């Protein structure tokens, strides 16, 4: 009973992860994708196939800042996480949804943060996992080597650890990154817990499945 | 705090090896830093040429891949170059330098500490070394030491072995119609300490091996 | 290979700005690093990734990449940044560092000095190996040109004479030398030599004379 969402030249995994190259709506009955200008930053997107299904048809779609940029990091530095693999207009980028947290200084605290679902809908929170080449890299951008990172809440639970390797070079990339997303219930809280490796959520969506 | 000093052959024959090695002192190499050369020709940019990690990965310039090594030698913690079959295009002061990590994600390295750098010239002319004579003084009195028609460059020139420093002048050499060079180093001293002290000039002309010292006096 | 385009040259007014910039494909997808080379020095690193100085650089040297040149800003221009500075990327496709050709930075306005000169007669050790050398050091001039004219008595010689260009100094002045050779009779034959420094239209003599 809807339009439909044409995503033009994106595909699904580059519009919701908010690939620079991918620029609304709150409801659409079907989405046309076509696939190159997705995943602008090599690595894996877990569950892809069922976030597909899941946002094939929607009634209600708002996109809202889950953790403020500059307010949700004091202890990080927020702004040195772009990468020539995905670039914005010439420079250096990284998908707007996400945040590419970076150690600040020469020291890499540990993180938590959390947010409770305060919308009266299904919220999907996306988030990233980064996997350096090398364990010089990990120093360099994590400082901790033990790194680890724990997401939590009521339905879902996993604790993530970085696999250090050479990958071959995918735009110029050696690392990879993996991409996780999961759906919180109108009253629960979800807890993020990370010493490193961390693709924070800076956008999350409010949300109700036909 | 960190120091890194270039050492090798000043002049090397085309289709011959340079061979530099870099000393570290102060900070060792098996540590998170790459380590690496750049050149520069005489009067021109800066190039770069190459870097090793300790545990034995390199970058190497595309164009000059086909002729490089670079090697690390972590229990003396020095690292060395060697371009393979040099030509003239290869004449340059090199420089060692620490490759730093940028806090980016992306690789990409910058150089925060470098050596004085040290000056090779790839040519097939035969090296001679100077002769050296003083220039003697006349209160204050300018004295110092020519250094006379060598090749190729550079020559050092030290007072007292490096005791005395304040006043020294060593002038940019000249280059000859001969092909050779010379140079002068002048130093300004009481004249009332010439009866009392010594002053010598130390001349080092490392591709001729050729160590002189000079006592600069007065005429009779 | 990646290619980095700077600017030969940029001159400034002492307490001015100075702006170079880094010319490249796409320059604002790689981070960029900026070199200090004074005269007869290795460069000093004075920005690194794009904006950040090192420890002990004045806070008159800031980096920027954004449009698309990326920039070295000097405020406040002292003579002492008189300097060629280079910029840096690295190329990840590729796996090599790349440098611009350099820029020259030159502060105007600065005052004459005049040259100061010290002229050497032959020693003794090289009159008795047959040869004879006249010595003539120019030191702490501004701006960088001379020209030596040599004297034999009143007369004046042009034979054997080798003068270098004038280099900078360090303390931004400049130095220069030229060497008169003669024979052992030429040098005892004439009552003296004078060595003629003529700069910015005033002329600086010294002589020497054979000693007995």
């Amino acid at each position: 009973g809807v339009a439909p969402l044409h995503l033009g030249k994106c595909n699904i995994a580059g519009w919701i992860l908010g690939n620079p190259e991918c620029e609304t709506a709150s409801s659409w009955s079907y989405i046309v994708e076509t696939s190159d200008n997705g995943t602008c930053y090599p690595g894996d997107f877990i569950d892809y196939e069922e976030l597909r299904e899941q946002l094939s048809s929607v009634s209600s779609f708002e996109r809202f800042e889950i953790f403020p940029k500059t307010s949700s990091w004091p202890n990080h530095d927020s702004n040195k996480g772009v990468t020539a693999a995905c670039p914005h207009a010439g420079a250096k980028s990284f998908y707007k949804n996400l945040i590419w947290l970076v150690k600040k200084g020469n020291s890499y605290p540990k993180l938590s943060k959390s947010y409770i679902n305060d919308k009266g809908k299904e919220v999907l929170v996306l988030w990233g996992i980064h996997h350096p080449s090398t364990s010089a890299d990990q120093q360099s951008l994590y400082q901790n080597a033990d790194a680890y990172v724990f997401v939590g809440s009521s339905r879902y639970s996993k604790k993530f650890k970085p696999e250090i390797a050479i990958r071959p070079k995918v735009r110029d990339q050696e690392g990879r990154m993996n991409y996780y997303w999961t759906l919180v219930e109108p009253g629960d809280k979800i807890t993020f817990e990370a010493t490193g490796n961390l693709v924070v959520p800076r956008y999350a969506f409010a949300m109700e499945r036909n | 705090e960190v120091q890194l000093v270039e050492s090798g052959p000043g002049l090397v024959k085309p289709s011959d090896i340079l061979s530099l090695t870099c000393a570290v002192s102060g900070y060792s190499i098996s540590s998170n830093y790459y380590w690496g050369w750049i050149r520069q020709p005489p009067g021109k940019g800066l190039e770069w040429i190459g870097s090793i990690y300790h545990s034995g990965s390199t970058y190497y310039k595309p164009s000059l891949e086909s002729r490089l090594g670079i090697s690390v030698d972590t229990s003396k913690n020095q690292f060395s170059l060697k371009l393979s079959f040099v030509s003239a295009a290869d004449t340059a002061v090199y420089y060692c330098a620490r490759h730093v990590r940028s806090g980016y994600p992306d690789t990409a390295y910058y150089f925060d500490k470098w050596g004085q750098g040290t000056l090779v010239t790839v040519s097939s002319a035969s090296t001679k070394g100077p002769s050296v004579f003083p220039l003697a003084p006349s209160g204050t009195a300018a004295l110092g030491c020519l250094v006379k028609d060598y090749f190729p460059e550079p020559v050092t020139v030290s007072w007292n072995s490096g005791a005395l420093t304040s006043g020294v002048h060593t002038f940019p050499a000249v280059l000859q119609s001969s092909g050779l060079y010379s140079l002068s180093s002048v130093v300004t001293v009481p004249s009332s300490s010439l009866g009392t002290q010594t002053y010598i000039c130390n001349v080092n002309h490392k591709p001729s091996n050729t160590k002189v010292d000079k006592r600069v006096e007065p005429k009779s | 290979s990646y290619v980095l385009t700077q600017p030969p040259s940029v001159s400034v007014a002492p307490g001015e700005t100075a702006r170079i910039s880094c010319g490249g494909n796409n320059i604002g997808t790689k981070v960029l690093h900026w070199y200090q080379q004074t005269p007869g020095q290795a460069p000093v690193l004075v920005v690194y990734d794009d904006s950040d100085r090192p420890s002990g650089i004045p806070e008159r040297f800031s980096g920027s990449n954004s449009g698309n040149t990326a920039t070295l800003t000097i405020s406040r221009v002292e003579v002492g940044d008189e300097a060629d500075y280079y910029c840096q990327v690295w190329d990840i496709s590729t796996d090599q560092a790349v440098f611009g050709g350099g820029t020259k930075l030159t502060v105007l306005g600065q005052p004459k000095a005049a040259p100061s000169v010290t002229l050497f007669p032959p020693s003794s050790e090289e009159l008795q190996a047959n040869k004879a050398t006249l010595v003539c050091l120019i030191s702490d001039f501004y701006p960088g040109a001379v020209t030596v004219a040599w004297k034999a008595d009143s007369s004046p010689v042009k034979a054997g004479v080798e003068t270098t260009t004038p280099s900078k100094q360090s303390n931004n002045k400049y130095a220069a030398s030229s060497y008169l050779s003669l024979t052992p009779e030429q040098w005892k034959s004439h009552r003296s030599y004078s060595c003629q420094v003529t700069h910015e239209g005033s002329t600086v003599e010294k002589t020497v004379a054979p000693t007995e």
